[PDB]
């Protein structure tokens, strides 16, 4: 039991320079934002699917496991939600700008007292970004508060023995608090008995027309089961089921 | 009613699932990316020596009965990378269903 | 009398065999290269995020009872690439013999 | 039954930039040339082995399969030769310069009549190079004769339907002819039903102190079982066993 989106226009890649496409364990990318930002004005997969009336609810939801070894690694539900991957009830935010899955982020507060996005800002919910992304200047100051050292390309490191004593980061969305604990916003990249704790916050300034933007990435979605509603142009969050 | 699509999780850095393109379906793993709106996969018409082409699954139009030629050039610029190729039209299966 | 060492052949482009470094031996695949005179393997003291470090087998001095610390910096410049690190001393087994 | 070279000084690599080390299916490199070109004047593995008297004959030989699917992919014999991987009897050349495994190459003749290395030149026998390497200017002219098109980084392409009708290349070493057929000097890089014929000759100028040099690589060794003699500082060749 699957779904078949006929007459779908896609790209046949002939040139993929840079290390990104050598580092990628996947073959390509299935874009799931709005037709608005589609390259060569190609109708998106979910858009063509909605048009062929292959779903009763024009929504798609994501469960992302935060345990690499946990099976399955995640689940995309097309045409509904999966209640067994989330706890409690969904909380919705409206899409501001219908290009990316953009929402209004009220503020980012650190338990130590530090405040970023102090008077509100714009954020996108991006499944294809592993980390939380914030502006260079705001993230540098955030990483001073957690005591993380600079690494490369806007990334940071924390000595794992310090991770437990770190403060909680809270993201205010729809007037509601979205708490990420130190464990939630730090990646434990382990191999051969060597463990390196990587900050789940990255410093990158997105330039206009697109930005500035915060990117709520896999760090956030992994903690909060996300619902993408094209019927009502809203985003849903619920604490994701975990062990 | 709703279509479940299992995702693989590589080191909490990359989440991807399996799709199909063609009749009969050719399988590819893709990132269902909410930060973009295009769909693309490697072509059989890429340089075999290029690391990115060789190590991934390549789409072959000749193996598909539902392929519709387009040919329009495309260029995509993501946060972490750039790729180019050409446009084609075919059926997309979710999951692959070989 | 003579020691046979089986080699793997990757696409007629790379031939390599398995060796051991340490007591107990830690296994690594190496190119028995007649165009050079040094022996090196990835260290456990390399950046986990660096593609080359992660995807290969790393040597860990702490797991070896025959390791003798040196520490002298080294830099090698081959036709196709460059690498750097530091020198160490230990027993090398051919083949690995775990 | 193996061999254990004690107190061996090696490198613990911490930085491996460039795509080479991402493209490599192996972990490192065991250098087998003379102590003369050893970085940081570290005693080589075969040298330390000879000193610990772990072999009766201070020689090592290589069998390299030219069928990727053929098992084993090759065989390194330490302290002898493997008569079951070669046909007939060994032919020896003396090592000119005892740094690389350098020999005098009398000339390179193409059956079409073209001559490269016309009045003799210097060549190294390098197991760690897949292709035959020659000077840029001489190889460009050689690839015109075989009708091969330029590719990138001194490499070339031949349409596979033309490969069979190509001329034989002969390398004169020790006054003896070393014939490579079109199949011997062209790599059939196949995948997903796509076949690309790659020239086994690459154009690269090695600068002094090292060069200029020809590199007799895996293309040559795969056809001719090679013996490396540190006792008598010579190189042996015999037609390798094939099916
Ligand atoms: C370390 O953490 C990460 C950091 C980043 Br920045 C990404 C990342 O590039 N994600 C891509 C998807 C993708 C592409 C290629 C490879 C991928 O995975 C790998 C990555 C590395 C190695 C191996 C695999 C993932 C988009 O989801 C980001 N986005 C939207 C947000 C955004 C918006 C705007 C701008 Cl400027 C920049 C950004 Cl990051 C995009 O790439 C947007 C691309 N884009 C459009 O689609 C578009 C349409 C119209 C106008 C302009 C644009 C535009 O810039 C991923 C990360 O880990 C997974
Ligand atoms: C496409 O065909 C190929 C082309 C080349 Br050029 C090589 C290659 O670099 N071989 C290296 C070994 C090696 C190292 C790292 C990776 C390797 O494998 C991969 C390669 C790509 C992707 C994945 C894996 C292999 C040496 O055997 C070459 N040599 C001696 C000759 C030579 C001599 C001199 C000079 Cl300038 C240049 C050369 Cl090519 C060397 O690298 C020599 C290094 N070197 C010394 O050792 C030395 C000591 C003292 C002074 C100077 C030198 C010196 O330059 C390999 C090829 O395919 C396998
Ligand atoms: C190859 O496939 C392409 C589609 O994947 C074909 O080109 C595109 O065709 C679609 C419709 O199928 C067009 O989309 C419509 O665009 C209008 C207007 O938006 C934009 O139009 C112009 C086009 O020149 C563009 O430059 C502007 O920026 C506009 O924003 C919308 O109102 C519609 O709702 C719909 O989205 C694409 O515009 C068109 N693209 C191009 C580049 O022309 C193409 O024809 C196929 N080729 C072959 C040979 O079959
Ligand atoms: C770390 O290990 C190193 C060895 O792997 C140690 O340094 C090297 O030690 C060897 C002997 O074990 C020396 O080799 C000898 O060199 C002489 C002369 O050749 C060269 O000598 C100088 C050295 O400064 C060099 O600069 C010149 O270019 C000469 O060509 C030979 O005649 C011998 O036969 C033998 O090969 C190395 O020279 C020496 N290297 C260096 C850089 O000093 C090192 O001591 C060890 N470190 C620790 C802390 O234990
Ligand atoms: C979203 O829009 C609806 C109207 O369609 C409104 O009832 C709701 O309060 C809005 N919520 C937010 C968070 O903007
Ligand atoms: C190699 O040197 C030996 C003397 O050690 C000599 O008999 C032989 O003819 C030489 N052969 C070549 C090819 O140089």
């Amino acid at each position: 039991g699957g779904v078949k989106v006929e007459r779908q226009v896609f790209g046949e890649a002939t040139k993929q320079p840079g290390i990104t496409f050598i580092a990628a364990k996947f073959d390509g990318i299935l874009g799931m934002a709005y037709p608005r930002i589609s390259v060569n004005n190609v109708l998106p997969v979910f858009d063509n699917l909605m048009q062929q009336k292959l779903v009763d609810q024009n929504i798609f939801s994501f469960y992302l496991s935060r345990d690499p070894d946990a099976q399955p690694g995640g689940e995309l539900m097309l045409g509904g939600t999966d209640s067994k991957y989330y706890k409690g009830s969904l909380s919705y935010l409206n899409v501001t700008r219908k290009a990316y899955w953009q929402v209004h982020l009220d503020q980012v507060e650190v338990a130590s007292g530090l405040t970023l996005c102090k008077e509100g800002c714009e954020a996108i919910v991006d499944t294809g970004t592993s980390l939380m992304v914030g502006p260079v200047d705001e993230v540098r100051e955030l990483q001073k508060a957690i005591g993380a050292v600079p690494l490369i390309q806007g990334e940071y490191m924390i000595p794992c023995e310090k991770v437990s004593t770190l403060p909680a980061i809270t993201l205010k969305l729809g007037g509601k608090g979205y708490k990420l604990s130190p464990e939630d916003y730090t990646l434990k990249v382990s191999q051969a008995g060597k463990t390196l704790c990587l900050s789940g916050f990255m410093g990158m300034d997105i330039p206009p027309p697109s930005g500035p933007l915060w990117i709520l990435g896999d760090v956030f979605i992994g903690r909060y089961y996300t619902v993408f509603d094209r019927d009502n142009n809203r985003v849903g969050f619920a604490e994701a089921a975990r062990l | 009613g709703p279509i479940p699509e299992v995702l693989k999780n590589y080191m909490d850095a990359q989440y991807y699932g399996e799709i199909g393109i063609g009749t009969p379906p050719q399988c590819f793993t893709v990132v269902f990316d909410t930060g973009s709106s295009n769909l693309w996969v490697p072509s059989i018409h890429c340089k075999l020596l290029d690391i990115a082409c060789w190590i991934h699954h390549k789409y072959n139009s000749d193996k598909s009965s539902t392929y519709v030629k387009n040919g329009t050039s495309f260029d995509i610029h993501y946060g972490s990378g750039s790729l180019s190729g050409y446009l084609s039209q075919d059926t997309v299966s979710v999951p692959c269903q070989s």
